[PDB]
């Protein structure tokens, strides 16, 4: 069976990258308005200060998650002014200058979709790349994969037209190049209509990057509720115990109250370096398909979508990035009659890389990616030995060009 | 978090002992929501916004291709991690030692040293 | 250095020194101040512990990545782009460090490049001459073909490139005559 | 795998002269397209 049609497919991945970085203060949360509480603490001071040194370790992993995979390139890439690149339409992913923001249209659509606590010591930290700097590195991969395909990001810029630039890109699967030049308008139609399908796709999945946000904002109202706990006493106010009880009477009750947010802290900064490893090991895994997908085409089945890889575009998203590849999956099969060889006047025929099929009254030779009826000759077959040798070998003719040439 | 000689209110929080400058360079020292930092003129410690490299604009057409002519060679250097080193701690020699009533304590934790 | 300074620390008790605690006070008023000496111990070898299971797994996790290195950069022409360093890798030089493992790669970056007027199709008695490796170069007269990576100047001829059908099937091709080496040969 | 092959002008191709490469031996190649033609 070989396929007679083809047919274009983008799919879409999440991989997430970063998430929010926060900042217990170990010293705050614990006591407030009271003098004895921070003499207490003095013996467990230890304990702070591996808490603290663990909570900003992952406030500066976040960062180099994003100098991987957001920083493949060196020099900052633009658009090209002339919108011509052979039937073929490009807006969707370049950034519109009539948005106030530095973005395209599909980084937008998804932000749409994706939807107090420093009153006792629970501030946020600030990323280092804000919204408008992320978007300038996708802007210079989507530039220059239309300007130079995979000669932009390890060398030299190379400057080549999307006209050839498509062709050698099915020599990696098998697909000849004289099906690009003749069925031009085709794939040019099949190219802006699924790009038309993914926006309305994604305009009504994204459940991965805002699963991210409710775990880690569901850690932060946890430890408030710590604070309304007596943790196995009466009270949960470090004005109240020096209140009804004396002070030399109230150091077995502060004591509990210490130790118990030592537990409640502890529990949280073990979890959090626990997710943290989901983190890095989505964020290294998020730039193999950054260095390998979108730049180059990489011929590991099933690594860059569903299908033949052949191209990739970058977008950018809330601590995420989301790629659309562009699978290549053929279309309908018909069902011939091979052959394993080709024997003449005793000669072993073998083809050079394809199979030979069967019209029913003649014989062909074609590829095994798209059919191609072509006339039997010697500039496809060679020989290699017997017709004894091999078992199973039908006999035909062998048309032979240098025979008319020399009457 | 705290709203604001050489006072600079920026969207990461006020540092107080730069300057603000017209230009732009590269990032130094890394300081938060893409400002960075450096000791530049004379020289002084001045705030300024982080570069992303030199903005070029590379020539489209659609009927010239770049062909390279020359060809050199380099050699990088990666350093990977393989292992670290192998401490082990013991339970009654570092919490107990020359004591009796402190191995008795312990047997009730006993799991916890296995 | 840490669990050093474990023993020194009091955990809100009186003293540290297992054996200064039972010099100055009887053995069964001393039960409320070991217990919270153990107890103050307890969680720093558990804390301990927990941290070193954490970088074991950043240990075994980036020793699955140095192994990788070893298995498609040095053995054998590693075919992943952007993976072996910087450029089109070729081959490695493993070599030892204490705790770790420094490679030295060789990668293939270009240099200094041209620009040259490129065709898509050759077109010559009405047969649309597509080329099967190379790419259709120009110096404003003359045409040739060279490689994708390397410029050599080469003659059009027949047997670098083959017909597919009339040139009526293509939006933009230019018209050149063939020399075809094979008709000198027949005459 | 051992597959033995006649030293043919098919399987090779010219690239400049032969003074340019420091190794290089000497060997008078069969070249098919003579028998082919007559």
């Amino acid at each position: 069976a070989i396929p007679t049609n083809f047919t274009i497919s983008v799919t879409t991945e999440i991989l997430p990258v970063s998430m929010t970085k926060t900042s217990v203060d170990c010293t705050m949360y614990i006591c407030g308005d009271s003098t004895e509480c921070s003499n207490l603490l003095l013996q467990y001071g230890s304990f702070c200060t591996q808490l603290n040194r663990a909570l900003t370790g992952i406030a500066v992993e976040q960062d180099k998650n994003t100098q991987e995979v957001f920083a493949q390139v060196k020099q900052i890439y633009k658009t090209p002014p002339i919108k011509d690149f052979g039937g073929f339409n490009f807006s969707q992913i370049l950034p519109d200058p009539s948005k106030p923001s530095k973005r395209s249209f599909i980084e937008d659509l998804l932000f749409n979709k994706v939807t107090a606590q420093k009153f006792n010591g629970l501030t946020v930290l600030p990323p280092l790349l804000t919204d408008e700097m992320i978007a300038q590195y996708t802007s210079a991969l989507l530039a220059g994969t239309i300007t130079s395909g995979w000669t932009f990001g390890a060398g030299a810029a190379l400057q080549i037209p999307f006209a050839m630039q498509m062709a050698y890109r099915f020599n990696g699967i098998g697909v000849t190049q004289n099906v690009l030049y003749e069925n031009q308008k085709l794939i040019a139609n099949q190219f802006n209509s699924a790009i038309g399908k993914i926006q309305d796709s994604l305009s009504s999945a994204l459940g991965k990057l805002q699963d991210v946000v409710n775990q880690n904002a569901q850690a932060l109202n946890t430890l408030v509720k710590q604070l309304s706990s007596n943790f196995g006493a009466i009270s949960s106010v470090l004005n109240d115990i020096l209140s009804r009880l004396d002070p030399p009477e109230a150091e077995v009750q502060i004591d509990r109250l210490i130790t118990g947010r030592l537990q409640s802290l502890q529990t949280y900064v073990t979890q959090q370096l626990i997710r943290a490893a989901e983190i890095r090991a989505s964020a290294n895994l998020a730039a193999t398909k950054m260095s390998e997908c979108v730049l180059g085409q990489s011929k590991r089945v099933d690594f860059c979508g569903k299908g033949y890889h052949l191209m990739s575009f970058p977008q950018s998203a809330p601590h995420g990035v989301v790629f659309l590849h562009v699978t290549y999956v053929p279309a309908q099969e018909k069902n011939f009659t091979t052959a394993p060889a080709i024997c003449h006047d005793g000669k072993a025929h073998f083809p050079r890389e394809g199979v030979f099929v069967s019209n029913g009254t003649h014989w062909f030779v074609t590829q095994r990616n798209f059919y191609e009826p072509q006339i039997i000759t010697t500039d496809n077959t060679f020989v290699s030995g017997n017709c004894d040798v091999v078992i199973g070998i039908v006999n035909n003719t062998v048309y032979d060009p240098l025979q008319p040439e020399l009457d | 978090d705290v709203n604001c000689s050489n006072v600079f209110q920026t969207r990461a929080g006020c540092l107080i002992g730069a300057e603000h400058v017209n230009n732009s360079y590269e990032c130094d020292i890394p300081i938060g929501a893409g400002i960075c930092a450096s000791y530049q003129t004379s020289q002084s410690i001045i705030a300024y916004t982080m570069s992303l490299g030199a903005e070029n604009s590379v020539a489209y057409s659609n009927n010239s291709i770049a062909i390279p002519t020359n060809f050199t060679i380099s050699v990088t250097t990666e350093i990977l991690p393989v292992s670290m080193t192998k401490t082990s701690v013991d339970c009654t020699m570092y919490i107990c030692g020359d004591s009796t009533e402190c191995s008795n304590l312990l047997l009730q934790y006993g799991s916890f040293c296995t």
